[PDB]
């Protein structure tokens, strides 16, 4: 009942509807608090929208963590994943 | 409040606030059933879980094993009253991060 | 004095994400204890090392980066009878209650086994033995013995110092002892 | 009543216009309480004689047409008159 | 396991269980007319070795309980003849997908 | 938050008070950068450790071993020699249990000598 | 779901479901809440109309995973330093005994 | 100094139900109610010297301190009071439950009267790792009755029966519980009965009066005696009727009222005491507070004077009380009250298990369906030339709906600007809260300009609101998952919500009068959470049918006919600027070869409308279809292609470009599979 | 608030807040949790207590359990299941915290045995000698003679050698000693049901009665087996003489001490009644037949089976004959000059047995000098209760109370007919009465379908519960009392190691004077409680 090792991974490699979600939301808060921004920043503003600018470019740099109803964890990169 | 007169403010029914539900959105509930109508910070006491003001809780004199965390006012509003009639619920608490 | 392992989540604000993992880990540390005494065990100094930070969970309702680590940081925590430099900073009839620059006022070393003959006067001195009297921003060998933890955070609401939370105390058994030229 | 937290100014001000009707100060503009908390929505021989009283008074008064609005000012007479005791031994009316 | 007639008597249910090692097993005469486990909609079951268990449980990574139940004393559990802590496994065919298959647990 | 190893590593100060200082000369170092709270302490720290070095070296440290080794100290004095006191009389004889009694004369000497070749 | 066919009124609502306060968000509110104390029910919080009573966040759709941040730091600065306080200090301890 | 400060964020995990003991009310509540109610009329309208309502307890208006802890309404959660009361008052929230644990008992040696291990199977059978809930009263049902069919007491030697709930409902009996001598048949010897008739025989011999006439009562259980007979087994079995003692509460003693709680102030505001002396109660502040009287009677009752009868019609008329204090139930048992009466009939005297309880009363209407903030309400009105997943929101609700903005280092030059133009105009904020979390300040006195040449990072400013700021927006009783949608939004003149007409079916928008309603969000996470998740465009279809649920009606249906009608044309100009008007501007056409050539030049609307799909050469929309709208017209049966016909046919479209057949609802028309504005989703 | 009065410690807790203290305060820690848990919840297994207490499995479990059973505070019972494995159980042992809670007085017990040497190094011998046994456990005269010195007169030094019966004293104490009385007659509920030669399921009377009978005479021999066995007794060794078996560990008889301190409560109940010589007389009178009358002995059976309101008769009117004939052959018929100080001729100052009437003796078999028991001892019991209720709500009360005794159901129109005094007084001294329960109530409705003021009220007495929470008595001082005594402990606790290891100050000195006479109070006090307590719980 750990994390499950690097390679062997159980779920599909595809976003869930909602992990898009849940993903710009902290991220752009992250961005509201002044956090560097990764992508570069085109002329536009606001926290919200330039993290979908930057989620184009798969630059954001967090790790979404996927519990099985078990306990058993799990782990996947943001870049590591597919829109 | 309610309507217009007194002043503003709109409902969120049962009928309604299940929609939200089914698009799955948990943060725009907690925005919405809980920051943007009564956020309001509660100070409870783990041992002998119980609410209190500031630093005691007042059935077990400590003023050591409260801790601050927030809740709708509509619930502890539902606690003091169900206190009152004689019934507990005592509220058992663990922390978010590590297990 | 010594070195101890202690496990801790820390939060690092969304600000210093430009700034490397483990200095900001270090910044917070030291922001939440420095000066500030952990319990039961006696103050910090600072961060020393550090060790299996592992990754951090973040909470839904903010959004700031929690992560929680553990690793040894250096407090103060001495043996138990000790000869140690030191002078007697504020005190009246009793046993002298020393300080040391820069550290705390908590050492009060009682007349115990303080050398028996003596002799108070409101001068500089406390009790002056057969051997004399010593003086306040002196070095002073006093030897330690026990150690009192308190907490003692019982405020009780109509109430609005008393913080020995962390002291010390011991006595001269020997020569030399509170004034560093009776020996030398 | 109160005096701002920052500018200490006495004079407060609850503004009407976009409904929310804080309070505030016209000196540093720090606001005192936002959210303007609202309303809404035995055995004695003194009660038995006191209303006996409002009853036997409220009698005889719409009986002379007068106001009504009188009778209270009156009976709170009858009220200090009890106190003198000076009410006991006589004829009520 | 023998059938009934007519009566039941309270007094047969009274000491029913007797055997702790074996049991019984009791039918009336007339629920036994058309075999329910081959009539339409009753899909076929299949009683699972008690070890393939294990493997099923290891498979969803399920503990015990939280599965569907199958109530005891049922007519497909009495014709199946289930005990505590038995595992059926169920095709059931459907016709919006197709053939497929899922569990339950008799309790 | 929660404790693990209280009584830890008894840590006397050596190259403590050198890397405190190092640490230090890593943020502002101390009073002249001309030429976070965190300092008020440091020049305290560092105030009571230097002023009886004055009133230092690096290999000593492991050139104070050899023959310190050889007695009976335990842990505790064998930490204190390194600061209070001058190792020398009846100092280094107001501590340890059985300090003087079976062993006097190189041990309660040596310690001088040895304590010459630091301090 | 469970074996006997039941559901969706008043009574056949309360089947498996242990929440008592969805039990008591639905009908007979008082009673459940009674007569569960009486028995001195246990009652964890996993549920949803339970949940938005207390006002954390959700087990389902957004809430269905903790979100986390790569750490991004390796082992080779995290290895301790000292030159011994100890070590050299042992082996006065390490005899006459 | 400085003892280091920690703390660890913590969820709720579960809520331990209990009631309270008789000894830890009065370990929580400052003040004893006690004494007696007056709400001391001298000096102050009611300055409440100890007494029901009390400073010490809690507040109401906004006037007075709190004493224990003070600061008025802000900070005071409210603290509990705790009415001694005298005697043991019998209980109507566990009072069916009362008759289950005195039901399992008997009633002479109070022991659990199933027997040997039996009573340790029914133990043994609980305490399997997997029992739930249900479970759990599914056994205590068989326990229960099966302690019933016992006759005699194991260890006691005594006998028991039923106990049956004397009548039912009214309140006079409904409260009064009786058990008695049963299954005596009479011929079978029955020495306690030989015992009970012998009692009697020193009454009715020496009383004749009462006599034989009204007799056979048998006994009952006092409230008093019930937990004097609660005392005896303090362990064993307990949790073998359903309480878990590792006394936490400490046994079944606590279930009858001892120490009476009384509810904080916060809880039972005193009506706001408006002009003139008498504020209005507030329920519980007149029940509880004659709680207080009647009890202090039976104090000062039963202490000289009275008398066994004079005493008991109180003590009932007490229970009875609390009773009506804690529910309805019990309408008039042939009473009417007493002190602080009225009698004019006052029916809904039922003051706390209610608002706690139904229709739209708290825990319903109230808790799960609290009323909101951050809204606005408004009839509606269509805008066509408004795209799909707007809403246009009237600047003048614009003005006074804000949201929240952390002004952070790519903002200033948008928010430092901002401010100076203050909350008048539209384009700007209103109230500000700097970093040092003061308290805020709101845009009235002055500065600005000054103020806003500081405004550090960490600072918090509201716009009014803009162009693109999502805001979710509902519209009626809402029949189903789709009503709560989010568009961005855009600020016009006028006062009114304008959506797209588009969007009006998902509603079942009908315009006409109806009202809408509109959320803005608040905290950052929770925009991205709407428009991106629970917005239109993702949103597009329905959730059960997988069919689209927004598309052209009425008018764009129709029109979109006119031009699909096979009969029209049109030309270079005409149409130029169709294919314009169908894009206000902003987009490159290429126009593809006119359908005729010689007698002029003419374009079939078929093309008209395909542009409508591929603007651009390149707009990466490539489509093909076919379909069928409605009066479809089979052809001469000889043809088996339908898409000849004798009017229209198929739609069949490739390239994407349209071929054969008018449009009309169908392809477009929401809510058939086949379909264009489908197709391209 | 106040917390003088003490709530939290106040209410919540009977029963069982007794032992908590108990084993705390006379052993502590975890070694007091368990029992806690224990009694509170009841049966229960080693691995399950660790599932609550929370006290590191299979470590304080194992420890504290068996020490517990050492002292004996246990009852201990295993077996396995049909299915596999095995298992144990416990339960607290009977009274058995009843020793500790006593103490000082079974060391009290010596005054019985204190003739022969009286007030010697004899005295403070057999002290030191009960009051090792009591502490340590079952006791070997071998194996405590071996930690007592060699080298001196092994049945003299240890001169408790015939002594070592008596009627208190030991008995070897194993297995079936300390097991659930419940659960015995449930395991020699065997071998009767079990086993029956399969005859035929007809008459289950045949199956019961029988069994059951067996199950009795069977059960008999199991509880006279410890009762007295001569293989101890009778032991007479070579150059000795006839002494118990000193390998075999035995222990402290708690019936015969039960016994033996009943007698003195009639000793008090007598000392009234009768004259102090005539008292005397009676006070050595029991000394002769003290050993054998069961008082709590024979009830035994009455826990641990359903009684029948046929059969319980068959068990009442056999204890009515128990002691009565054969043991009424070891009770008094002819007996002379005990010990005495009347003077003179001794005969006819004997024949003062007839003196004893009102309410208890004053039988016999038809003219030889004897006092029935076997239905005296029952049919004296019941009357014991009396006072108990005079200072405490004032005298007044008790006739209108003992009024109620006599006549029964009886309104209180008659009452203030029967009894004399004005109303004033008797609706006080009533409610007064029926706070503290006792008296009860009946009620009748009246032209009622269920209503108050209409209906007319009687009263009755229904002496099980006005007995039974005089049992508050238990909670009342015997725990608020003792912990009176704990939490003064930690004044002292900083002085308590001190006056350890002294054999300084004088305020010292001065709260040694305090605390002494303190701890002089609340012993003594509970002795005082505790005489008031030998009645109710038991007889
Ligand atoms: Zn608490
Ligand atoms: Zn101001
Ligand atoms: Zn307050
Ligand atoms: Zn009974």
């Amino acid at each position: 009942e750990k994390a499950i090792p690097k390679d062997q991974r159980a779920t599909t490699p595809y976003m869930t509807k909602y992990e898009r979600a849940r993903i710009l939301g902290t991220r752009a808060l992250q961005i509201s608090m002044n956090a560097p921004v990764f992508v570069d920043l085109e002329g536009e503003t606001d926290p919200l929208r330039i993290a979908m600018k930057e989620l184009a470019e798969k630059k954001i740099p967090l790790v979404i963590r996927r519990y099985l109803p078990d306990g058993s964890f799990e782990d996947w990169s943001v870049e590591e994943l597919i829109v | 409040t309610e309507g217009r007169s007194r002043d503003g403010g709109l409902r969120l029914g049962e009928m309604e606030r299940d929609c939200v539900i089914a698009y799955g959105a948990s943060q725009l509930l907690l925005e919405r059933l809980m920051i943007s109508s009564d956020a309001f910070e509660v100070d409870v006491c783990d041992k002998c879980g119980l609410m209190g003001y500031s630093g005691w809780c007042t059935t077990c004199k400590s003023a050591e094993n409260i801790i601050k965390m927030t809740i709708p006012y509509a619930a502890k509003l539902l606690f003091q009253e169900l206190l009152s009639m004689n019934i507990a619920p005592r509220l058992r608490l663990e922390d978010i991060f590590q297990q | 004095f010594i070195l101890s392992k202690i496990a801790d989540l820390v939060r690092i604000p969304p600000d210093q994400f430009h700034r490397d993992t483990i200095s900001a880990i270090t910044h917070q540390l030291n922001n939440k204890f420095a000066n500030k005494i952990i319990p039961n065990v006696g103050l910090c100094i600072t961060i020393y090392d550090l060790l299996t930070v592992e990754e951090g969970q973040l909470k839904p309702g903010d959004g700031s980066s929690y992560i929680n680590v553990t690793f040894r940081a250096v407090v103060f925590k001495p043996f138990l009878g000790e000869i140690v430099t030191g002078w007697i900073s504020k005190c009246t009839a009793e046993g002298i209650k020393v300080s040391l620059l820069g550290i705390f006022d908590d050492i009060f070393i009682p007349q115990n086994m303080l050398f028996e003959g003596c002799y108070y006067t409101p001068e500089e001195s406390a009790w002056i033995w057969p051997k004399l009297y010593f003086d306040v921003n002196e070095k002073i060998r006093f030897r330690i013995e026990r150690e009192v933890f308190v907490d003692v955070k019982p405020k009780s609401p109509k109430e609005r110092e008393k913080p020995p939370a962390y002291a010390l105390l011991g006595s001269c058994q020997t020569d030399g002892m509170g004034l560093v030229s009776w020996w030398e | 009543m109160p005096v701002c937290k920052n500018c200490h100014g006495t004079e407060f001000e609850r503004d009407l216009s976009n409904a929310n009707n804080d309070l505030v100060c016209k000196a540093c503009g720090v606001v005192s309480e936002d959210n303007p908390i609202v309303s809404e929505v035995a055995l004695e021989s003194r009660e038995a004689t006191l209303n006996n009283a409002r009853r036997k008074l409220r009698a005889v008064s719409y009986a002379l047409h007068i106001p009504e609005y009188i009778t209270d000012a009156a009976f709170q007479w009858y009220k200090l008159a009890l106190a003198n005791n000076f009410v006991q031994g006589r004829r009520s009316q | 396991i023998f059938v009934y007639q007519n009566n039941i008597t309270p007094s047969a249910m009274k000491l029913v269980p007797s055997i702790p090692p074996a049991t019984i097993e009791t039918f009336n005469e007339a629920a036994l007319v058309v075999n329910i486990t081959h009539h339409e909609l009753v899909p076929k079951h299949i009683r699972l070795s008690s070890d393939e268990k294990r493997e099923l449980l290891k498979r969803y990574r399920l503990k015990e309980s939280q599965l569907p139940r199958i109530q005891r004393a049922d007519p497909v559990a009495l014709y199946l003849g289930l005990k505590r802590g038995e595992v059926v496994k169920i095709i059931r065919k459907s016709e919006t997908s197709g053939r497929y298959a899922s569990y339950r647990i008799c309790m | 938050m929660k404790v693990l190893e209280e009584r830890n590593a008894f840590l006397s100060d050596y190259e403590v008070l050198k890397f405190l200082t190092d640490l230090e000369k890593k943020h502002l170092w101390d009073q002249k950068s001309l030429a976070p709270e965190l300092q008020g302490i440091t020049r305290n720290v560092v105030n009571y450790l230097s002023i009886n070095k004055n009133f230092m070296s690096d290999e000593s440290f492991a050139e104070l071993m050899t023959k310190l080794n050889s007695f009976k100290l335990f842990k505790a004095e064998k930490l204190q020699i390194v600061n209070q006191l001058p190792a020398n009389m009846v100092h280094l004889y107001s501590i340890v249990e059985e300090c003087d009694a079976r062993f006097d004369e190189k041990t309660i000497e040596e310690m001088l000598e040895i304590i010459s070749g630091y301090a | 779901y469970k074996g006997e066919v039941l559901g969706i009124t008043r009574f056949g609502l309360s089947k498996m479901r242990d929440s008592v306060l969805q039990l008591a968000s639905f009908e007979k509110t008082t009673d459940h809440l009674f007569d569960a104390a009486f028995y001195m029910k246990k009652d964890a919080v996993e549920g949803v109309s339970e949940c938005i009573i207390l006002g954390q966040t959700m087990s389902i759709g957004t809430g269905s995973f903790k979100v986390v941040k790569g750490t991004n730091i390796s082992e080779k600065d995290l290895v301790p330093k000292r030159c011994l306080f100890e070590s050299l200090s042992n082996e006065a301890a390490l005899k006459a005994n | 100094k400085e003892v280091v400060v920690s703390e660890t964020p913590k969820r709720i995990k579960g809520l331990e139900f209990s009631a309270l003991s008789a000894a830890d009310i009065v370990a929580q509540s400052e003040v004893e109610v006690s004494t007696r109610d007056l709400f001391d009329l001298e000096k102050d309208r009611a300055p409440k010297a100890n007494g029901a309502l009390d400073p010490k307890m809690g507040v109401s208006s906004s006037s007075l301190e709190c004493a224990t802890c003070h600061g008025n309404l802000a900070s005071c959660h409210g603290h509990f009071g705790h009415l001694k009361l005298a005697l043991p008052v019998f209980h109507i929230g566990y009072f069916k439950a009362t008759i289950q644990i005195l039901q399992g008992i008997c009633k002479n040696c109070s022991a659990i009267l199933l027997s040997e291990t039996d009573k340790r199977q029914f133990l043994h059978e609980l305490r399997r790792p997997g029992v739930d809930n249900l479970r759990r009263m599914g056994i205590l049902k068989k326990i229960l009755d099966q302690c019933k069919k016992q006759r005699r007491c194991l260890h006691c030697g005594a006998l028991n029966g039923v106990v049956k709930k004397a009548a039912a409902g009214a309140g006079s009996a409904a409260l009064k519980i009786i058990h008695d001598t049963f299954r005596w048949v009479g011929k079978k010897s029955a020495p306690e009965k030989d015992i009970w008739v012998g009692e009697w025989k020193e009454v009715l011999a020496h009383n004749p009066e009462l006599e034989r006439y009204v007799k056979r009562c048998m006994d009952d259980l006092n409230p008093l005696k019930t937990l004097n007979l609660f005392k005896q087994i303090k362990s064993a079995d307990c949790e073998l009727l359903g309480i878990d003692a590792t006394v936490p509460s400490g046994r079944p003693e606590t279930y009858i009222w001892r120490y009476l709680p009384a509810p904080p102030v916060c809880i039972r505001p005193s009506v706001m005491m408006q002009d003139s002396p008498a504020s209005n109660e507030d329920d519980l502040t007149v029940k509880l507070t004659e709680i207080v009287w009647t009890s202090s009677l039976i104090k000062a009752g039963l202490d000289k004077g009275i008398s066994i009868n004079n005493m008991m019609e109180h003590w009932d008329y007490l229970q009875l009380t609390v009773a009506m204090y804690i529910n309805s139930d019990s309408v008039n048992p042939a009473m009417l009250p007493g002190s602080s009466n009225g009698g004019g009939k006052v029916k809904p005297i039922r003051g706390f298990c209610q608002r706690l309880k139904g229709k739209q009363g708290r825990f319903r209407g109230n808790l799960s369906g609290k009323r909101v903030d951050f809204s606005g309400r408004t009839v509606i009105s269509p805008d066509p030339n408004l795209s799909i997943d707007e809403v246009a929101v009237p600047d003048r609700v614009a003005k006074v709906l804000t949201y929240p903005e952390k002004v952070t280092r790519y903002n200033r030059h948008k928010l430092q600007e901002l401010i100076v133009n203050g909350p008048n105009v539209h384009p700007g904020a209103n109230y500000l809260l700097k970093r040092n979390e003061d308290a805020r300040r709101n845009l009235r006195y002055g500065d600005r300009m000054k103020l806003a040449k500081n405004l550090q990072i960490g600072d918090v400013v509201e716009r009014h609101l803009e162009d693109g700021d999502v805001v979710l927006f509902n519209r009626q009783p809402s029949l189903h998952r789709l009503s709560i949608l989010s568009h961005y939004a855009k600020i016009r003149p006028w006062r009114t919500f304008r959506l797209n007409e588009c969007v009006c079916t998902p509603y079942n928008a009908d315009f006409d009068g109806d009202e809408m309603n509109l959320h803005v969000p608040q905290t950052e996470e929770a925009r991205a959470e709407a428009i991106n998740l629970m917005g239109v465009k993702n949103n597009l279809l329905t959730p059960k049918s997988g069919e689209p649920i927004i598309a052209a009606t009425q008018d764009f249906i129709t029109g979109s006919y006119l031009i699909s009608h096979k009969d029209s044309f049109y030309d270079r100009a005409t149409l130029t600027q169709l294919l314009s008007m169908m894009s206000d501007g902003i987009e490159h056409f290429d126009i593809p070869p006119p359908a005729i050539m010689k007698p002029y030049y003419l374009w079939t609307g078929k093309q008209v409308f395909s542009l409508l799909i591929k603007p651009n050469h390149n707009s990466p929309v490539v489509i093909n279809l076919d379909a069928k709208n409605k009066v479809f017209v089979p052809p001469k049966s000889k043809s088996l292609p339908n898409e000849m016909s004798q009017n229209d046919g198929f739609v069949i479209i490739r390239g994407s470009q349209i071929l054969s057949g008018v449009m009309d609802k169908s392809v477009l028309g929401d809510g058939k599979k086949h379909s264009v504005f489908y197709t391209i989703l | 608030v106040m917390t003088i009065s003490s709530l939290e410690q106040r209410t919540l807790n009977p029963d069982l807040f007794l032992y908590k203290e108990l084993v705390k305060a006379h052993l502590g820690e975890r070694a007091a949790s368990v029992i806690g848990m224990l009694v509170a919840l009841g049966r229960l297994s080693v691995r399950e207590l660790v599932e609550k207490i929370d006290g590191m499995d299979v470590d304080s479990v194992k420890t504290t359990l068996v020490s517990l059973t050492q002292l004996r505070c246990v009852k201990y019972l295993q077996e396995t299941a049909i299915s596999g494995k095995k298992t144990t159980y416990y339960y607290y042992n009977e009274e058995g915290i009843h020793i500790l809670l006593y103490s000082g007085l079974i060391i009290d017990e010596i005054i019985t045995q204190m003739r022969v040497n009286d007030e010697e190094e004899h005295k403070q011998l057999v002290a030191e000698i009960v009051q090792n046994v009591i502490s340590l456990g079952s006791l070997t005269v071998e194996d405590y003679l071996s930690s007592v010195t060699s080298d001196s007169m092994k049945y003299t030094i240890s001169s408790l050698f015939v002594q070592l019966c008596e009627m208190g004293y030991l008995i070897q104490i194993s297995k079936l000693h300390y097991t659930p009385i419940e659960d015995l007659w449930q395991f020699l509920y065997e071998k009767h049901y079990k086993n029956i030669p399969r005859n035929s399921p007809l008459s289950d009377l045949k199956k019961r009665s029988q069994a059951k009978m067996n199950a009795k005479t069977d059960f008999a021999k199991i509880i006279n087996k410890p009762n007295e066995l001569s293989q101890i007794l009778t032991v007479d060794p070579k150059t000795s003489l006839r002494i118990v078996k000193p390998t075999v560990s035995l222990t402290i008889n708690l019936d015969r001490f039960m016994k033996g301190r009943r007698s003195k409560q009639l000793i008090n109940l007598a000392k009234t009644r009768v004259g102090s010589v005539t008292a005397q007389v009676y006070k050595i009178a029991l000394r002769l037949t003290e050993q054998k009358s069961p008082k709590i002995r024979d009830p035994l059976t009455q826990t641990g089976l359903l009684q029948d309101l046929e059969e319980a008769k068959s068990f009442q009117d056999e204890a009515e004959l128990v002691e009565e004939k054969t043991p009424g052959l070891t009770f008094n018929a002819i007996d002379l000059a005990r010990h005495l100080p009347s003077a003179s001729l001794i005969n006819s100052h004997l024949k003062i047995l007839a003196s004893s009437n009102f309410p208890f003796l004053n039988e016999t078999k038809p003219g030889v000098y004897y006092v029935p028991y076997s239905k005296l001892m029952p049919v004296l019991k019941s009357s014991v209760y009396e006072y108990v209720i005079a200072s405490t709500l004032g005298p007044s009360a008790m006739r209108l109370s003992r009024c109620i005794r006599d006549n029964k159901l009886v309104s209180e129109k008659i009452i203030n007919s029967t009894a004399l005094m004005k109303e004033k007084d008797i609706r006080s001294t009533l409610a007064s009465l029926i706070r503290y329960n006792s008296v009860e109530i009946q009620e009748v409705p009246r032209t009622a379908d269920r209503s108050a003021s209409r209906a007319v009220f009687l009263f009755r007495c229904k002496e099980t519960h006005s007995y039974n929470f005089m049992r508050q008595n238990l909670e009342w001082n015997m725990a608020n009392l003792l912990f009176k005594k704990e939490k003064l402990k930690q004044e002292n606790s900083t002085l308590l190691k001190k006056a350890n290891r002294d054999d300084l100050l004088p305020s010292e000195l001065n709260q040694l004077k305090m605390v002494n006479e303190r701890e002089l109070n609340v012993f003594a006090r509970l002795s005082r409680l505790l005489s008031l307590w030998e009645v109710f719980q038991m007889a």
